[PDB]
């Protein structure tokens, strides 16, 4: 009983640790189909739909 | 009789005033582990099968 409320305790925190970064966002935006931002260049970057 | 499993709550003078089956349905399973009568929300780590 002792190991599993350890290795379940582990792997809580690996939640934890994840929406503390990605999950720093309000709100989805649409992806732009502009992609020169006065010649910048960002199909590289955004996701290629 | 039958050799299953009880939780028994003892009041400030030792009477019995409540207890609770561990075989009879899963959420008295539950009570069984965490050692309480009310439980909050959320997933709680029981018995494996
Ligand atoms: C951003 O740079 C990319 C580089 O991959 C350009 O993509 C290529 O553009 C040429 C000519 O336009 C095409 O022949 C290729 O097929 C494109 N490759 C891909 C993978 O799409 C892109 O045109 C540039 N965009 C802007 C807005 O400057
Ligand atoms: C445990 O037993 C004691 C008796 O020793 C109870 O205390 C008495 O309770 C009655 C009724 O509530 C009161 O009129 C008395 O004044 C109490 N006496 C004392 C010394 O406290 C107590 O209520 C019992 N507790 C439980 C949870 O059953």
């Amino acid at each position: 009983t002792q190991l599993n409320r350890a290795l379940s305790g582990i792997a809580a925190e690996q939640d934890r640790n994840t929406r503390e970064v990605f999950a720093q966002v309000k709100q989805m935006y649409k992806t732009p189909t502009l992609k020169y931002f006065g010649g910048f260049n960002f199909s590289q970057i955004l996701p290629d739909p | 009789l039958k050799p299953t499993t009880f939780m028994l709550k003892y009041d400030e003078n030792g009477t019995i005033t409540d207890a609770v089956d561990c075989s009879q349905n899963p959420l008295a399973e539950l009570k069984c582990s965490v050692k309480s009568f009310e439980i909050d929300k959320g997933i709680y780590q029981t018995s494996n099968f």
